[PDB]
């Protein structure tokens, strides 16, 4: 399978109550491996995944200190951001930022992003070709201009073809054992009777990881999207995922239902009938 | 691995 | 200012079991803004020492967090997951249902 990276940033303006908030957080597909929280008392970026603690002292202060050059520039935006758009220079805004490369099978770079939101919205976003931008609005073009003149697509673009998806390769090999992994689901189906002439059949799937994964219901082999109810794929907190699908049936066709999970950990996909 | 930076909107 | 009302899942890490150490779990997602009280409840008291995921959010931008506590079900003890925010009029309590 193709892998990626991404690293997600909120900072939030809290006037009255202190300066911005700040969050960082990094992936590797769905496992998240560091962290920062301007909250927090440590001022690190910090390990959140067994692999990434091999890191060295150089690797450390090195995250640590560009988290906090991106936290700083944040804390700038956020009085450039409201300026643009005339804000009343009391009240919380919020801006948003993920970045990051995804590569193929081959491990080699296949697709590079960097979207910039403000206020929930989208604000700037680096197209697919890493060029040239998107811009949402009147402000967003002031950026672009910017941003144009000073040829800062093109700096980007080279980190993200480069420095990227070269790191990414690398804590692809030293997290072998859990990035590379697949946990197939653990699978069963609950029934439930609701009325005298309705029952409720779900189908669970646990421990799986990644968290893409396919549950779909089929009455005598033909789908059934229209009548049925997947669920948010959830965390159990682990590092694995969870999600499931229900479908209410009439009383006594229980037998003509089926669920189907499709999951890159299985070899082939799973049916599950309701065999007596 | 983060950026060596990011520039100010 | 879009503004999201958060979904709510309430759910434990390892299938229930009476008496078996567990973790209870609040799932709240498509929020926004990312500001939102989250407690996790037992027989309707919060839970002290309560933990929770890092900040995140999905392709629409919108917010993400798991809140998580160590527990024993029991058959006697209740749990619910309390959230406010402020999309919601008045705080928003889901009951844990463990055998669904
Ligand atoms: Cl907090
Ligand atoms: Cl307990």
């Amino acid at each position: 399978g193709s892998h990626s990276m991404r690293y997600f940033f909120t900072s939030v303006s809290r006037p009255g109550r202190g300066e911005p908030r700040f969050i960082a957080v990094g992936y590797v597909d769905d496992t998240q491996f560091v962290r920062f929280d301007s909250d927090a008392a440590s001022q690190r970026m910090e390990p959140r995944a067994p692999w990434i603690e091999q890191e060295g002292p150089e690797y450390w202060d090195g995250e640590t200190r560009k988290v906090k050059a991106h936290s700083q520039t944040h804390r700038v935006d956020l009085g450039t951001l409201r300026g643009y758009y005339n804000q009343s220079e009391a009240g919380s805004h919020t801006v948003q930022r993920m970045y990051g490369c995804d590569v193929g099978s081959d491990w080699r770079f296949l697709r590079g992003y960097h979207q910039y939101a403000y206020d929930g919205k989208d604000y700037i976003a680096l197209k697919e070709d890493l060029r040239s931008w998107t811009a949402a609005d009147m402000a967003a073009q002031t950026t672009k201009h910017k941003w144009e003149a000073a040829h800062v697509a093109e700096q980007l673009r080279a980190y993200l073809e480069g420095t990227c998806v070269e790191w990414l390769r690398r804590y692809l090999e030293n997290g072998k054992e859990t990035l590379q992994r697949t946990d197939a689901p653990k699978t069963h189906m609950t029934h439930h009777a609701v009325s005298d002439h309705e029952a409720t059949l779900r189908c669970w799937a646990l421990s799986f990881y990644p968290a893409e994964i396919t549950l779909t219901w089929q009455r005598d082999g033909e789908d059934q999207t229209q009548d049925t109810e997947l669920v948010e794929t959830r965390p159990a907190g682990d590092g694995t995922f969870q999600k499931w699908a229900a479908v209410v049936v009439p009383s006594g066709q229980e037998q003509r239902y089926t669920c189907h999970v499709q999951h890159e950990g299985l070899p082939k996909p799973l049916t599950l009938r309701w065999e007596p | 691995y983060l950026l060596m930076w990011i520039t100010q909107v | 200012m879009i503004q999201r009302t958060p979904k709510i899942q309430v759910y434990s890490r390892h299938p229930a079991e009476n008496g078996k150490s567990n973790f209870l779990n609040c799932y709240v997602s498509g929020f926004h803004p990312s500001d939102i009280e989250v407690d996790l409840l037992k027989n309707g008291e919060r839970i002290e020492k309560v933990e929770h995921s890092d900040l995140s959010f999905s392709k629409d931008w919108s917010f993400y967090l798991l809140y998580y506590t160590e527990f024993t079900p029991t058959e006697k003890d209740e749990y619910a997951c309390r959230v406010n925010h402020v999309t919601l009029s008045q705080p928003k309590i889901v009951k844990w249902d463990r055998d669904m």
